[PDB]
């Protein structure tokens, strides 16, 4: 198998650069329509990273940062599977999270708000795929987070993340929301993006099936990042 | 087939999970960082810094920029380059950093990347693939970086001879300056009005 | 019968200027609205073209480039009538057309896809409209054409036409597409029309009574420009 | 009723419908052009050039023009011309021509008209129509074009007198200068950006 | 595992041999019903082909006729995958395919349709299936074909297949279509197989994520043939 | 579970797909044809002939046909042959062939096939597989040739002896003749009518 | 404007020639499919017939035959338009009609059926279309017939006609009904024809506002036939 | 666009309304018949006859036939005829009969036509177009007449070398005798079986 470039970037299924009702991107989108270039090495290749530089509770954000005693909240594990538009999966794949704590507060020199720090709790951590595409990392539920886009904005529970994987091209960050949480409905941010299906697509699941007694709740999340094409005739690539 | 995830910014704590140094929070013992030279990396050593502007000309002081590119022999580091040739084993080819929270000054240590194969038998102009996210950035910000003093190789990139309007590679061009015998290439980024920078959908 | 003015355009049908999806829109869209004035004799008048003008393979694609052979690609044969708004025949209207050859190859110097030219094939021609409003050209149906919008956008196969009728308000230059192309969903020119009953509009039909045995298909396409009101009180118009 | 058949963009190879001369295509024997001057047409001679700017100040280079007059009496060679006076009947009143490739300058070889009625016995003062199309452009754009030296007519001009912001009036004003004795009127129009030219719904 | 015979043809999924729309079918249709017979060593055995004996550009249509420049039309890459009804992969099957050309006219004695012929175009391919069955060659579209069965026959756009595969039992000749001609509903030869859902079977779906940018689109199309039950118990087979 | 992929008829033009040469294509290196006898082939070597004809007793002249065989001691050269028994390494046991354009006749140069297995510890008399495909035939016909001088092994034989009608069985023998000491197998198909070839769903 | 041929006969819009159900039609349909031809000089041309010819009753039913009285009936008028397909009306047609009496029996040597004659009643009639392709005749409601195809089949009441118009192409005979009659449902000879649709347009409506008071009512009954296209390239009919 | 009204069978009663003297109705003082000669008629004077049998051999005693045809110069008595040529003035072209109840024989007294031009600058053998309407035959059924002493003409003729079986090309020729220094051509239509004669769509 003789690799092409990665198949384009559909735009109708992001959201656009320019969006007013969510106000910091007014001054901070491109006026000038992004140019479009064919790919070269430079969009197909990507970094490598080696497991042996992560530290064993770098995917447990409940021990991670863990001092006195475990942090308070809710124990849930969230795992899913990474695969390529195509459906291939994604090996060896670095997912990087951060979130806030159970209260909503995230521990940021420019986080303000009051809901209460937890001594015992960071907030990132970081996984690298397996073989399969499938990722788990455990983690305290976050609670929603008030912030000023209009005065009384507040945003669902939410898990931010970020894949580096294959291609350059590929280059991803994104979030996650948890079923049923009823802010999503009202959320600037999500709103962003065009469509329901898509919208839908950054929802986890509950995933009852997996839950560990008198324990952790579970969730599932699949990502899916742009594919490449085979090519049987030319390649034009180099 | 399925859709590819949707993006939605990083927001203004990205350096929690991306740069958790920056956030003061120690958590790991190995930490990515901006800084792509290692003791025996070959290649001449530069510094790369500048600021990102918005539609006001203010910096951004929450942007998050990462950089991709070649070594000094212009071969990327990745199993998916099919040079067949060897690559400089002491280089990540990928650094990542932040803004200052006050100045909005950002920087890699890096050494200046060899010329890359092209499509169909052509050669590019030496340069960096650079992205940046930040709060009110829906979807990372493509770019790349070309070297000022690379005159003759610019002038016959075919990513940059395919922006129809010309007058716009120029914010593509970094600027070399010496400091102390320290080569330094400025590269500032203006996301919104004049002299706006080019992004590509790569 | 007295005219007065053309009914104003209804902007609602048409495209807006600014159209981010179709890239080359953003800085060649003004930023200001367009004023509206009240007509007067410059508005309602236009020029008239002779038919004594133009050759007898002027509406013949097929035949009016050909040097040793016919073109290559599917015949077939394209009519329909031009109307005003108000279902009145549009006399004697100048209609021009142009189109890609069977490989979705323009014969342009600024055309450099790989899809073959084909030497015997020109892709221009014109006609007048009769006192029905009718036309009737012959040519070979074009291959859809990749262009630069995003990497991989494809137009669907389609003829560009013009008219220049009765009043310098009429004047317009759209385009039209053949029943079925799948491609057509897909358009970020298409979808720069708001609604779907427009984009419809577009749409040549597949007129299988009209096909000639052992020789060429046919599609029906009618055209509606703007239409003129009739006077009976005051005439401001002068 | 009817909707009036939606407008779509000529796109950038509008020139192998309407000027198929300048995309090397000889298919016709009679090609409508930018000459509107027949031997016997009556009136004083003019050229009219000038180029078409984008929002980043860059000439179209593949924009296509059309002008529609009245004779020098400010009589339409149109039916629908109820003036019931004699038009030249050495005059179509209409040309068309494309910017040039690699300059984009585009010029019409005409006669200056006449003043024409307005409505409600106005007189208007003496302009010329013109509409652009070109790739980008969903609509052809209308805009007239009236004379820096008819500077009394076109101060009780009614079409000039109901732009009620008077500053972008002067857009539409053209500078006639002198080329060796020939009368040039120099009309640059600008799509988008400081001094924009105005544009009319018709 | 032991194989035992091939499933049964199921005789209402093709059409029936006598089918007088089809006007050639009247004279040449047996007048008897088929004889089936119990499967022997004869019916599930087939010939083996080596691909060392096929040249490189067997399944490029557009190069492999190609004299003096590339054949006229719209350029398309044709993939899928061979499967049987158990929808095991079929590994190593012969695929043959002919069409006609841009203009609908076939290199063939007996056509003399006045579409055009492309003297750099043949119209003939094959290839072997690959370990997961999966088949792909590139060619020219071809135009609709106008014939004689009633005077005006106008066939859809198609491309004729045929594949020999592990058991002669699988023999099978058939053709395929493009999503969204209109001709398809009204094909004499197609509307001889009596369900809509195996006419809809013939149908190659655009598959717009494998297009390739600036040079050519790609249609889907899978095949399945019959399959052999595995035998647990007696085997009489022989 | 999957339905098989319909079939249609192969139509008229077949040729430029399965035999290009009949068609005048010539664009393949190797092409399939109907000699199925190479250099060192074992077997008595023999010749298949005849026509096919329609229901108004005239030959089809654009009918294609294959057949499928084992070799001289009836082991067919297929991965899917079960007897353990070392096949001739000379021969495909398949050939293709077309019609003459002009007076539609047919021919095979092959070898004759030993006996091979029947089901349930029986054996099949000597046989070859031959298909039939052509404008008007929506989906490949089939049948057997047996031959006439096999009788003793005809007479036993499994597939024959299921035909119920037994004045049909006779459709399916060949008759042998000596061409210049050739020994040749006349087998003429008759689609429909008197005398109709049976055909079987296999 | 210069004719080129009659669009093809759509066979699915009538009756096969082989129709079991009607067993006349088993040994007088033939086996083998019809041949179609390129349409000449031959097929577009027929007959002139001058309406000087016809007398002055021959529209009237009622009294063309009436001897020493009315006929015994219901008084019906009948009316409509000839139109080719293309809706361009059908000018001085010839049309003939013939039915049964009141009873149901036909004035024919051989019917036998026992409905009583009526001596004042012939059942046929002719005349020409009008230059609008109007034509009217008046007539008795005809019973319904009772005839041997299975024992007990009942035909619904209805008035064969027989048209002669501008091309032999043309040529026509068929039959109409009268709405709500209920043996239109089980007829076999209407069932010969295969869709809903076509049955639909033999049927005769009942026209209201044109009956007669005190006196005759009246059915609408339009008429379609084939229509010629007009050719505007090349024209080989000669 | 309309759907062409559907053809039913005229029914074994079609003489009360196209042949009503023979259904014995005397209502018309005109009544269209089987002669197309007219005294003043040009060209040689032939009569025309045979039967049309159904599928068991058996002479159809109901049946209805009409002929079209043109006048000696092979002009045709219609408007639509494009020849440019005058055509015989007492001469319909056309005419109506039935088979004898009794016997099932048909004939018409008219004369042989000339040449008509056929497509292409083609000329077609001399014909007459011929239609039957019976009960059992839904659709009127089109054939064409030839005359076998027209062999040469015969021969070229576009629409009997468009019928591909060659055989069947015979079952329009219809036979030459004289009887009594009267011309006659036999020609016996078998709608079904062996010999059965062609049919047009057309
Ligand atoms: O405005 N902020 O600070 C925000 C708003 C939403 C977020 O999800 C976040 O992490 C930070
Ligand atoms: O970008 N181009 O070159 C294009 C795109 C679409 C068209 O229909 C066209 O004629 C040209
Ligand atoms: O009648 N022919 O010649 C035909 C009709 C349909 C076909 O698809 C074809 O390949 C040939
Ligand atoms: O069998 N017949 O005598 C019939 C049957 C139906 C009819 O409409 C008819 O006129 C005669
Ligand atoms: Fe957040
Ligand atoms: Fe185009
Ligand atoms: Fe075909
Ligand atoms: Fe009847």
């Amino acid at each position: 198998i003789i690799w092409g470039a990665y198949a384009q970037r559909n735009t109708e299924d992001h959201p656009p650069a320019y969006a007013p009702g969510y106000k910091t991107s007014v001054l901070r989108s491109p006026k000038n329509a992004l140019i479009s270039i064919a790919e070269t090495l430079s969009e197909v290749t990507a970094p490598h990273f080696s497991a042996d530089k992560f530290g064993p509770k770098d995917n447990d954000l409940i021990l991670n940062y863990a001092k006195d005693g475990l942090p308070i909240g809710e124990r849930v594990i969230v795992h899913g599977y990474v695969r390529d538009q195509f459906g291939r999966p994604v090996k060896n794949a670095l997912v990087e999270v951060w979130q806030a704590n159970a209260s909503g507060r995230y521990r940021h020199p420019n986080d303000q708000y009051i809901g209460a720090m937890d001594p015992n709790f960071g907030g990132c951590g970081r996984m690298l795929t397996d073989d399969n595409g499938y990722y788990v990392f455990r983690t305290i539920k976050p609670g929603p987070y008030p912030w000023r886009n209009r005065i009384n904005e507040w945003s669902p529970a939410h898990i931010h993340f970020s894949l580096i994987a294959d291609g350059w091209a590929q280059r991803l960050i994104s979030q996650f929301y948890f079923e049923g949480d009823t802010l999503i409905d009202s959320c600037p941010i999500l709103k962003t993006i065009p469509s329901e299906q898509q919208r839908r697509a950054l929802i986890a699941l509950e995933d009852k099936s997996n839950f560990i007694e008198a324990d952790s709740r579970c969730y599932r999340f699949d990502i899916t990042l742009r594919g490449r094409r085979a090519t049987y005739f030319e390649n034009d690539l180099t | 087939e399925l859709k590819e995830t949707p993006s939605q910014t990083g927001g203004p704590y990205v350096h929690i999970g991306l740069l958790p140094k920056q956030a003061n929070i120690e958590v790991f013992e190995h930490n990515l960082d901006n800084n792509l030279v290692q003791d025996n990396t070959q290649g001449q050593r530069i510094r790369l810094e500048g600021q990102v502007f918005d539609g006001l000309g203010l910096p951004l002081r929450d942007v998050l920029i990462e950089i991709w590119q070649a070594d000094t022999n212009g071969v990327y580091p990745s199993q998916a380059d099919t040079q067949g040739k060897q690559v400089d084993p002491n280089f990540l080819g990928w650094g990542r950093t932040g803004a200052d929270f006050g100045t909005g000054f950002w920087s890699f240590n890096t050494i200046k990347p060899g010329a890359v194969p092209g499509r169909k038998g052509s050669t590019q102009a030496p340069h960096i693939s650079l992205i940046i996210f930040a709060r009110g950035i829906n979807i990372g910000l493509h770019t790349r970086v070309y070297f000022d003093d690379e005159a003759e190789a610019n002038a016959k990139d075919p990513v940059l001879n395919s922006i129809e309007w010309a007058t716009r590679r120029q914010t593509l061009v970094a600027k070399r300056e010496e400091r102390d015998g320290e080569v330094v290439y400025r590269f500032d980024i203006r996301i919104q009005g004049e002299n706006e920078t080019v992004f590509f959908d790569i």
